[PDB]
């Protein structure tokens, strides 16, 4: 339970559930947003099996169970999981009941209206929150960000989205939503260490491979010349040992895989890229705001937490931007967090505390109260 | 009724400055003080120059950058 | 506040509004007569967004604002708006009690009787000044210009309007009133840019191309011969940096863009031009007058800040006047603010301070009390 | 080929190239302005693949290509691809030589000066046609409308635009252009299609939502008591089988929409409006016409194809408009081709026949000589 009646901040994004209390500078819970079933049969008598494990038991048990994002690209799609997602979030890593404390959910921009329609209903329904408040993510990591004029960019495992934002206002027909992100990288390293020689089929193989994404890759500055650097020699090759077994090595490996990120042509998706999506939507903005825009490019969610991704965004926005213009990409070291960390800022706002939307009111009007008081 | 204009959670001044403390972007003084033009204008007891509901705007004692509290003394 | 009681002109024309204290030489705030209104919706909480935006504060928020000048061809238009105006001049800008000082408003000759009626109105119901006073702007022009004997054009931003005087008797019956002034030139601007290819249709983009015409415009001495000139090669063309992005560079719509205000065909509008009124305004005169009006020509406003609008002038009078006249174009280096500086020199003269219309006679006979004591 | 040397009209507006020979009721040859490239490698041999696809046969293949549309808001963007659709235009669709046929191309008013002149340049310096004339579009408009006093507007794929004409004078100083037009509709509709739970993102599901577009949506009436009715009930929501797949089912989508064209704001562009800027193209013309004008309000081109903005036009323009003014929308069936069809008529026309722009006078003036001899 919790001292005091404090609103969580729950960012159940697309690939990570992270979730805390308000006024706090990090999340007291993060876990995986798994949901694993057990695909053999429980032959010892009496051991203490569960029907579903849920998160970080889920991904230690990972050998014998078979694991099930609930929520992609952004967009829940088994409410059930997801309610075990919220049960696991509430009551065994918090130990809080959700009946004192109002929750403020994130959702991506542009997403469907029955997300958060039933996500609210979830959430009043079930688990009887007494308000909530679903608020968009990029927006949140401006409050971290500690400004209130930027363009922000979070990408998380499902999701990367720019939203343009000038003097507190919002700038919604220049709200980029590009569905390229993690869980889609992982799949093309799965892809291209298939290409060398190591099959990873497997969900917990897959799980794998993304450790190996977040150990070993990193986003190169110019992609042919290290292209051609990794063709030259065995500089920047590097080991990896499995979980239970042998050393796999893995070359170029390391850059091909986020550089889909900005070429999405390698997983095969006809888009612009990060870099091109950043800027475009720099200029579908008025035309007196862009350079605050370009001196306050924040680079401050999930994903990006590559090495080298803020000189490659920086050097693509610069070939893109005209000159005289000063593009400074804001890439803290508060990133894979800060999506949250605007949310205990905002949940933690006096003049925020008349915008949740409580009971009563949504009794009142029922689940598009959020299509009044959100945005 | 002063206590409260200093102490409620929701409009209260240590609340407004608790906010600005908090709250991103450019924070200066200047920026409090409209703050506090904005949502203590309809109070009885606030009282500043440029308040939205001012009967002390022509009042010339009341230099800008400044603001009164109707305290009992 | 101020140390004194001393009488404040506020000069409020069409489109810039310049106000200061009486004996002054030059206005102490100066700011353009916008409204702006946010267009889109305030995502940040607890930021201090405003209702409305007034002045300077406007013109630099105004990427995320709409921007409305309450005040078009010297007719106000939007009285709650331009009660903003005259609440920020008084109350933000100059930082004055106007219960104090007397006041000294501009208007255009020719004007509708509810304009200075119901300004007048305001500034003693609504601002509660003691006295106050509606001029004629282009006389007040001729008191800047130090001489009692001369016809006057201001060319401001709604109106341009020739008031000959002679030996300080006005002549009414040969007041000319021209719709033709700034603000028309930056829409012919905005016209004639996007027929090179640049397309500026928004407000603020109507300001960049109003700092375009005030930066880099000038009037043509025979504009065949620098049309030509410029159909031959680049030698007058010139570049200008937009707000926030890209270099554009304008060739001939230098000299197109004012040309407008001597041939007011280019914007449709059937008149004769800023000289041929000047000269049918001498002409309306009795004859004994006309070469004292044509030795003292003052051209001492607003708009005609152009480059070599001086030289055309004299070459335009001079063709339509006869020989062996002496046509004098007086434009100082003080225009754009003349028309201020002689309400400053009208406002601390002696005998004047009868001419004053007070309270108690504005409340024994209404706000017709201006039809009787105003010119 | 022909069988006469009868001139050509080519009407490639922004986004449906048609066009044919002239005295036809109706142009020979309708297809997309799309050029479409394949994005994957071509793994069967022989097969007979192209380099690019052109038009309608790009249309087809659309799942394997990216959809460039090379004019974009009235403005040609891509002149490598627009000579494609321009060769694709003369020798596939018509398949005819246009060295022997004189073309009538159509722009938008107030469009960049390159643009004309370049297109000059590709006509007579690639395909070597004998003469051409490039024409404002809604002037043409007004020619198949059999009247020459009325005020168009035509509303193509990139950009609508008001042209009123009195007694066969054009008024050019009320001209009024709005970059509004169907494919932002489209764009807008892939949010609000996203906002449902539809995700289109891809180019090819771009001309999926523009055929939703063109068979679902019209044009509300009072958009609140339409947008009420929809939140009342199901009784306006329409189906629609997707190719190749499941079937959607749209509701107040089909509304919101064409809205965008009676309000900008919801794309987020501060403008007045399709009825605003066509009563202020009629204000800005002299007051004698007006009338006329309202009785003669033609709108006769494309994107105002929707069902029922007729009567949401006059119903605006009516309340608009002062009472005792017959207002008039002529809005006939032969929309969306009547732009080509006065293309017809114009280049039927005997004493027509010296206002073309021939070789030798080009070739002695060079490409500006549409600056001189078309409007
Ligand atoms: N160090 C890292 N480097 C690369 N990728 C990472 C790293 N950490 C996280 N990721 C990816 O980002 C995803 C989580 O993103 P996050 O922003 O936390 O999303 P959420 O909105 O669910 O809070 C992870 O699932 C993983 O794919
Ligand atoms: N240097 C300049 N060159 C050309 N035009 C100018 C210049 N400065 C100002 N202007 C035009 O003149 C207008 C200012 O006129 P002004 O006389 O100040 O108007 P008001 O009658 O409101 O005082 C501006 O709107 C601008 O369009
Ligand atoms: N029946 C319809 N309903 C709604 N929109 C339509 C309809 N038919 C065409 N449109 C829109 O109008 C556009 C075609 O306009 P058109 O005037 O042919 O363009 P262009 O100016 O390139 O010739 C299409 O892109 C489509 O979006
Ligand atoms: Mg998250
Ligand atoms: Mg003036
Ligand atoms: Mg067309």
């Amino acid at each position: 339970d919790e001292d005091e009646t404090t609103a969580l901040v729950c960012d159940n994004g697309s690939g990570l559930v992270k979730a805390g209390f308000a006024g706090d500078d990090a999340p007291r819970a993060v876990f995986p947003s798994i949901v694993g079933r057990p695909r053999h049969q429980g032959v010892m008598v009496g051991m203490g099996q569960k029907d579903s494990y849920v998160g970080d038991e889920a991904q230690s048990k990972r050998g014998i169970l078979t694991l099930k994002y609930p929520i992609e690209h952004g967009i829940i799609t088994n409410w059930d999981d997801m309610e075990k997602i919220w049960h696991h979030t509430f009551y065994n890593e918090l130990r809080v009941a959700p009946e004192e404390h109002p929750t403020l959910l994130t959702e991506a921009p542009l997403n469907p209206k029955a997300n958060r329609e039933k996500m609210t209903q979830i959430m009043f329904e079930t688990f009887n929150v007494p308000a909530m408040y679903v608020a968009i993510q990029a927006v949140l990591s401006l409050y971290a960000s500690g400004r209130t004029t930027g363009i922000v960019l979070d990408s998380g495992d499902g999701v990367t989205h720019n939203v343009p934002i000038y003097e507190g206002y919002a700038l919604p027909h220049a709200i980029m939503r590009l569905d390229l992100a993690g869980r889609d990288l992982t799949d093309y390293l799965m892809k291209i260490l298939t290409e060398r020689g190591y099959s990873f089929v497997t969900t917990a193989e897959r799980e794998i491979v993304r450790d190996i994404k977040e150990k070993l890759c990193y986003v190169a500055l110019d992609f042919e010349n290290e292209m051609a650097t990794a063709a030259s020699s065995s500089s920047l090759e590097k080991s990896y040992e499995l979980p239970d077994g042998q050393v796999i090595t893995i070359g170029n490996e390391r850059f091909r895989c986020p550089e889909t990120l900005f070429q999405p042509s390698f997983i095969g998706m006809e888009s612009a890229g990060i870099h091109e999506t950043t800027y475009n939507s720099i200029m579908k903005c008025d035309i007196d705001i862009r350079k605050d825009l370009y001196a306050n490019n924040v680079m401050s969610g999930g994903t990006t937490m590559y090495p080298g991704i803020a000189d490659r965004m920086q050097k693509e926005i610069t070939a893109l931007a005209p000159s005289t213009m000063k593009i400074k990409i804001i890439a803290p070291p508060e990133r894979k967090y800060s999506v949250w960390i605007g949310g205990s800022i905002l949940a933690s706002l006096s003049t925020f505390q008349q915008m949740w939307i409580t009971k009563q009111e949504y009794d009142e009007a029922g689940p598009s109260i959020v299509h009044r008081k959100c945005f | 009724i002063i206590c409260d204009l200093i102490e409620n959670n929701t409009n209260g001044i240590l609340a407004m400055l608790d906010e600005e403390c908090l709250r991103p972007g450019t924070v200066t003084d200047e920026t409090f003080l409209e703050k506090l033009n904005q949502v203590c204008a309809t109070h009885q007891h606030f009282e500043s120059r440029m308040s939205k509901c001012s009967r002390f705007l022509n009042d010339t004692t009341l230099p800008h950058s400044c603001f009164r509290i109707q305290h009992y003394a």
